[PDB]
């Protein structure tokens, strides 16, 4: 089971601050250190700092400007990272990881996408993508769903609650007028649809919303 | 602070070949180098610890070698699932540091 | 049993405790100091053993004030413990020799 | 109290004095010698402690004649002091054991 | 005798940016590097000691990092008062030595 649980996203206004959390599970030892790593889109992994829960001490990367403050709650096994007075430069994915005091990050969290912007949160509109009436088919058929008008990133798209993973392409989002848009593709044997249902599931953490949208042939 | 150089930044290999990722440290760090794999939109995953130690749940086709300042992460018979970014990390001297990363391309 | 022997044992258990605690505290004190190598527990424990015995190869050593204070406690505990075993062995040979002389 | 115990204490205070004086003199003797690292008081004091205990990691050491002479005095003071504690512990276990045998 | 290289000799930055001064030692000196600021016609002033330690009375926007042979003096949100020459100094091995200096220009 997921050893480190992090919230999917956090939207922050420039100048404001946010407190990221990381709930641990699995084995815990007095020698464990929880690390935080920053990764901006398209870049590498940058070490932020670390903390030792059983003692409460934290160390920080001296090479960068200090934006973080680390703490930990022993009873709830939760590690926290208070980011303050952020700017667009602070927008990135922030991972937490557990090190058993032996130098390597045995496990990482799924990461929390932090977006620094003034824009407002906007859940996505999901639209079906069924073939047109004159579209001829082969042994396979491609379906999809359009996810547009959302903010901030990200969204997680699954097919049939995750039971359908093969033949799926979820394209990177494009930003236009403070809103993102993307589409996801799915290909199944043509003989199996619509006999067997096909539904995309779209989760948008920033708005705590997850909607479904069954794909049925056009009227 | 130890600098980890990963060059080339991109490796183009054909399916089935043996590929090798390079990692050079600005100073001798014994075998305190660890390797991670990060697929598109995924979080990092430990592949090799201490330059050559296996990790359970990781395909046997992954191996590491080296000591001192030169380290190598190898993959026998590369395949589609191995497409990702590969990072090295050192734990010899504080603070821990990461390499710039290397993308595998088939 | 006899004092010297009990003290020898106690010194051993207490030394083991100092090694473990020292390994833990060394890491705690050293992380945060750029350049420090005494920063993971397995090697820190090796460091504590070579400090307690005074071999001190020099492959690992504290660079911070607190790390060095931890080191002194380890050194003193090791030196005292080993010296206490020597004394226990002396008290043992002295008694036996008193017998062999029918005194 | 008893001699051995008083000597043990005296040896400790005298060792502390040698460490401090040694830290001071080490710096005084080493500055002026190109390449020398035993040149600031805080680390010089750390050096004196690891010389007195004989751990001698090798991160610091004198390179001049006077620095080395200072080092010998420190080593001898440390070795003697710690050895004197061992002997005091021996004199203690021997006496106690004489009691436990009703002699 | 330890050589301290400060390059570039001049840094041109815009108001409010984060600037970074480089200091490289001819050999490893741990964290025994200290930084000084000297304004026009003024005497030197200690800014950072031992590569990263704060000094009382010095603006929090000043910080230092590094160890071994590479050291950096950073200034968050630079401003007019920061215009001056910046020198590093090492105390690891006798004799103490200074870097050639770096001028900040806004
Ligand atoms: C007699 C004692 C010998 C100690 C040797 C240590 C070797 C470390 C190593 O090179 O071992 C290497 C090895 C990995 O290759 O590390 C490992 O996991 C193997 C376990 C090693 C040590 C036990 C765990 C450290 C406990 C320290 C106290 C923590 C208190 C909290
Ligand atoms: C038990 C004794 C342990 C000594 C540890 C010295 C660590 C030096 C250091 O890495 O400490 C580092 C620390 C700065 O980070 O130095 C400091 O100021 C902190 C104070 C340190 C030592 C006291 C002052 C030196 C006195 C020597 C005798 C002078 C006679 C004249
Ligand atoms: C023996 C000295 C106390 C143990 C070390 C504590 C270090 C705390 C962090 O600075
Ligand atoms: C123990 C030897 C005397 C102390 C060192 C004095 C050095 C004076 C400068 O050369
Ligand atoms: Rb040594
Ligand atoms: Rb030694």
């Amino acid at each position: 089971q997921v050893q480190l649980q992090q919230p999917g996203a956090e939207l922050v206004k420039p100048g404001a601050s946010v407190k990221l959390s990381c709930k641990a599970s699995g084995y815990t030892f007095t020698s464990d250190w929880i690390h935080w790593v920053k990764q901006r889109p398209g870049h590498g992994l940058e070490w932020i700092g670390e903390i030792i829960p059983s003692y409460g001490r934290a160390n920080y990367n001296e090479k960068i400007q200090k934006k973080a403050t680390l703490t930990a709650d022993k009873s709830s096994s939760t590690a926290f990272m208070q980011l303050s007075s952020l700017t667009s430069e602070d927008s990135a994915v922030y991972y937490c990881a557990r090190e058993r005091g032996d130098g390597y990050f045995a496990v990482w969290g799924a990461g929390t996408t932090v977006t620094v912007s003034s824009a407002k949160t906007t859940p996505p509109s999901v639209y079906p993508l069924a073939p047109g009436s004159a579209a001829q088919t082969n042994s396979m058929v491609t379906l999809g769903c359009l996810v547009k008008g959302y903010f901030p990133e990200p969204v997680t798209v699954t097919w049939n609650s995750g039971s359908l993973s093969s033949g799926v392409h979820t394209f990177p989002a494009v930003l236009q007028s403070d809103l993102y848009t993307l589409s996801s593709s799915v290909t199944v044997p043509s003989s199996s649809w619509p006999s067997e249902t096909v539904t995309c599931n779209v989760a948008h953490p920033a708005s705590s919303t997850k909607v479904d949208k069954k794909i049925v042939p056009r009227d | 602070d130890i600098l980890l150089t990963q060059s080339p930044a991109i490796l183009s290999v054909s399916p089935g070949e043996r590929v090798s990722f390079s990692c050079r440290a600005s100073q001798s760090i014994g075998t305190d180098i660890h390797w991670y794999q990060q697929r598109t939109n995924g979080s990092p995953r430990l592949l090799i610890k201490y330059a050559s130690e296996s990790i359970s749940g990781i395909p046997s086709r992954f191996s590491g070698s080296g000591s001192g300042t030169d380290f190598t992460l190898s993959i026998n018979s590369v395949e589609s699932e191995d497409i990702a970014n590969y990072y090295c990390q050192q734990s010899n001297r504080w603070p821990f540091t990461f390499g710039s990363g290397t993308k595998l391309e088939i | 049993s006899a004092l010297h022997w009990r003290a020898a044992g106690a010194a051993t258990v207490l030394l083991v405790i100092v090694l473990l605690a020292g390994s833990y505290l060394a890491v705690l004190a050293e992380r945060g100091a750029p350049g420090a190598q005494l920063i993971t527990y397995p090697r820190a424990l090796w460091w504590s053993v070579e400090t307690a015995t005074t071999v001190g190869y020099g492959d690992l050593y504290p660079v911070t004030l607190w790390g060095r204070c931890v080191a002194v406690v380890v050194m003193v505990a090791g030196i005292t413990s080993f010296g206490l075993v020597t004394a226990a062995l002396a008290t043992w040979f002295v008694g036996r020799e008193q017998e062999r002389r029918g005194h």
